[PDB]
RNA sequence: GGUUUGAUAGAAACGGGAUGUAAGCACCAAGGCAACGAGGUGUUCAGUCCGCGUUUACUAACCAUUCGUUCCUUUCACUU
RNA sequence: CCCUAACUGGAGUCCGGUGAAGCUUACAUUCUAGUGCACAGUCUAGAGACCUCUAGGGGGAAGUGAAGACCCCGUGGAGC
RNA sequence: AAGUCGGCUUCACCCCGGGACCCGUGAAAAGGACAGCUAAAUGUCCGUACCGAGAACUGACACAGGUGCCCCUAGCUGAAAAGGCUAAGGCGUGUCGGAGUAAUUCAGUUAAGGGAAUUCGGCAAAUUAGCUCCGUAACUUCGGGAUAAGGAGUGCCUGCU
RNA sequence: UGUUCGGGUCGAAGCAGGGCUGUGAAGUCCUGUGGACCGUUCACAAACGAAAAUCCUGGUAAUAGUAGCAGCAAAGCAGG
RNA sequence: UGGAGGACCGUAAACGGUAUUGAUCUGCAAAUCAUUCGUGUGACCUGCGUCUCGUAGUGAAAUGCUAAUCUAACCCGGCA
RNA sequence: UUAUGCUAUCAGGUGGAUGGCUCGGCUCAAGAGCUUAUGAAGGACGUGCCAAGCUGCGAUAAGCCCGGGGUAGGUG
């Protein structure tokens, strides 16, 4: 239970809802074209540089 | 039946017992996994689907025996003593019931006439020095040597 | 600026409702007192108590409490919840 | 309906062979086996049953008995079963 | 104890935090100046002719 | 090696062995007012055990597969 | 240690699943002698050698790991 | 469903007081008390899930290391928080099977007679071991050496001082 | 690149294999595949020719279905 | 009686790291594990905070340590 | 039906060379050349109906208003 401040949780916050896929119906729009992303991460790995 | 795991957790938590000590009827597995909520679970225990199983405790009775016996004296022994003598019983927790006994039988006997103060100072002093062994010991000295003022 | 962005409805949301509760999403930047006076003015409604929380989804979520009973209620039916 | 209601005494002399914390479940294989050759089943179809399962884990994974005598029943249908016999 | 990894373990804590200037993770928490930037230090941007090659 | 024209393995019993006299019961037990009582004696060379033998088909050695034909073919010594 | 034996659990061995890395110019079933940069499975002359697979300890491949840390040299450095 | 009582003990927690040491003489400031009682209003902001580790951190890993620790830890044995066996609580969570499962190897148990002959070397292993009692040398800076050395006892039951 | 003369969806470049010529560097042609570009005369240029650098980048073998998935710590079994 | 000491024994509390020259040595680990050991009321151990650094710091001093780098760290530049 | 193999070709897999194409790069020439407290550059966070990145934008948030060109589609 480390204490974040207001804006350390909020750039945690972009992180999490950065961790996601790319939409199925972008995928269709570019025709397969854009399924990779490259904020795409797990939390047990490499920590973030952002707290 | 799927998992029983949540449900098991859930009436785990419910009971306020450990997750092992929660009961969960073999037979009502689909009445169980039916059970989504606290409401649910609590429904279950009150009709017995769900229960908290007895804690086997460790019993005593074996050790009260031995306390019985150890209380009387016997399995005390040489070859039962572990600790040093001194662990087992302490030198200045002896001083102390020893010199209070003294002290308190010195008071009673000031107190109820026995002891004017000119021997009362020394036979004080004695027993702090040691002389004595006990209270016994102490009675034993004053009627040898007539301390006490008899009438 | 309405610090109020619209009425949360969820499950734990609508729980609410019926204690008299009502959960909203709102500006972060705005604070209990400017929630209270705004949604009072937007509602016509005696607020009894604020509770606010910030989430991980970086939004500000605050559980209203009313004075008057059924004020949730009417809230909701006038939004378009209920 | 029931085929056959025959008592054994199946021998466990060879579980001992076995490294000493694996004899419990070597037993148990041992007793499956057995009454798969002498029903003349499959290994699925043999059930042992709990005081079968009890006898062989009382003394622990290390120490089952010898021996164990069963009463063993086999069906039309294939299925036997087996449980602990005096 | 082994200066690798049995002392890495002891690694819970920060030399440098995020830079308000910069958004770079180079303000030493110590001397309160973002080594990226300069914030802290100077009111200018931290920048040195050796950050790249002498062009010629 | 044996495979029902069978003692190959196992069960049962017995022989031959290992250990040391089982549990329960009765009497005694230093003593204790009694409740109890470590332990001794008899029951009891007992109780328990045998990865050895013998006797004994009581259950299991059954049911089968496969090669000894280059395979398809009638380049056939065959048959619908 | 004389001088080793038996046994216990984990590996190994055999089976199912999963599944890397390091040596490698080529060929390669070798052995003896000689020759050759004087330390050869490959050259020369002999002697052996039917192939494949499994296990096993490491004789050899001057085995692998590594631009020798010993010595010298460099009008190369560093510290003292 | 009972839900009523007594007794013992009590750490490692709370209060209070005494003594000894100096050789570090062992912080500061906010705040509070000493004059406040009554009634209304106000008390904003940030954190709050979960792990806290033989799988939620760190060591590139679901890593046998390391990472604050607790002013956290129940019964018996026992000096004890040692070791053993058990509660509560947490787990069976991180490849299986297997016919002697050969040789060999990692880690253990035991070993006739001899007892260091092994080896650079008693390396490794083995011996001793708790507590009580008796007894304890040379030498010494008089403090010690000292648990020196060397001997005896120890379980259970009955009744007691 | 300038310049001369051309080829190509009735199938260019490239690719796999082959025929012929040339001492050769190489050129040309045939078959298949491929689907849009390619040559040629006289000259002129160059980021112009690879088998090697414990070369670099990428891909991929042998090793090999091998080692490992064994001290943690007694690790599972029966029934449903 | 009293309770001093850089006193004694001792915990897989904590700290350290003797010997096995054991396991491991493409490891669980870019130094760890098991057993055996030293300190364990003090020159004690330790959290958090804070300060001292490159010809400088720190060092009960080994040229030890200063982010797996130390007889002058690391990054970039002089530098092709 | 001689296995395990060896050599050559062929078919297929893997792979991404070659060829062709290219909204990119590089160099040279000619222009043009400051900006911010009337809060710049840069960064953080937010902002899309389904939207995670980039880009734009700033709670009026892939955008709002006015004038001109353009005119039938637009919603990076």
């Amino acid at each position: 239970m480390s204490h974040n401040m207001k804006g350390q949780k909020k750039r945690l916050a972009k992180a999490h809802k950065q961790n996601t896929r790319v939409p199925v119906w972008v995928i269709v729009k570019t025709n397969r074209k854009v399924v990779s992303h490259p904020r795409r991460r797990h939390w047990r790995r490499r920590s973030l540089d952002v707290k | 039946m799927s998992d029983l795991s949540n449900q098991r957790k859930l009436a785990s938590k419910v009971l306020g017992c450990g997750l092992d000590r929660v009961w969960l009827n073999p037979e009502a597995s689909e009445e169980i996994a039916s059970a989504i909520t606290r409401e649910d679970i609590r429904g279950l225990i009150e009709e017995g689907t769900i229960k908290a199983k007895p804690v086997k405790g460790v019993s005593r009775g074996r050790a009260r025996a031995l306390a019985a016996k150890r209380k009387y004296g016997h399995c005390k022994g040489h070859g039962s003593r572990k600790g040093k003598k001194g662990a087992r019983t302490p030198k200045k927790e002896q001083w102390i019931k020893k010199i209070r006994a003294l002290r308190r039988r010195l008071k009673e006997l000031r107190a109820d006439g026995a002891l004017d103060k000119s021997v009362y100072c020394r036979l004080y002093r004695k027993a702090k020095g040691g002389e004595y062994r006990s209270v016994s010991h102490l009675n034993s000295h004053l009627e040898s040597e007539k301390l006490l003022k008899k009438e | 600026m309405s610090s109020i962005n619209y009425p949360f409805v969820t499950e734990k949301a609508m729980m609410l409702l019926d204690e008299n509760k009502l959960q909203f999403i709102v500006d972060t930047r705005s604070n209990k007192k400017q929630i209270l006076e705004d949604v009072e003015k937007m509602y016509g409604f005696k607020v009894k108590s604020v509770r606010t929380m910030t989430t991980m989804k970086g939004m500000k979520k605050a559980v209203l409490a009313f004075e008057e009973p059924e004020a949730a209620h009417e809230i909701a039916t006038r939004i378009g919840l209920m | 309906d029931m085929v056959k209601e025959q008592i054994y005494t199946i021998p466990l002399r060879e579980v001992r062979k076995v490294p000493a914390w694996k004899r419990a479940n070597r037993a148990v294989i041992e007793v499956r086996g057995f009454l798969v050759r002498h029903m003349k089943t499959e290994s699925v179809q043999v059930k042992l049953d709990k005081s079968i399962n009890e006898h062989l884990w009382e003394k622990g994974c290390e120490k089952p008995p010898l021996s164990i005598r069963v009463r063993a029943v086999k069906f039309a249908d294939g299925e036997v079963q087996a449980e602990l016999a005096q | 104890m082994s200066k690798g990894t049995s002392s890495m373990g002891k690694r819970q804590k920060r030399t440098h935090a995020k830079c308000r200037r910069c958004g770079s993770v180079s303000f030493n928490v110590h001397t309160k100046q973002c080594t990226s930037c300069g914030f802290g230090k100077t009111s200018r941007m931290r920048t040195y002719k050796w950050q790249a090659k002498c062009k010629y």
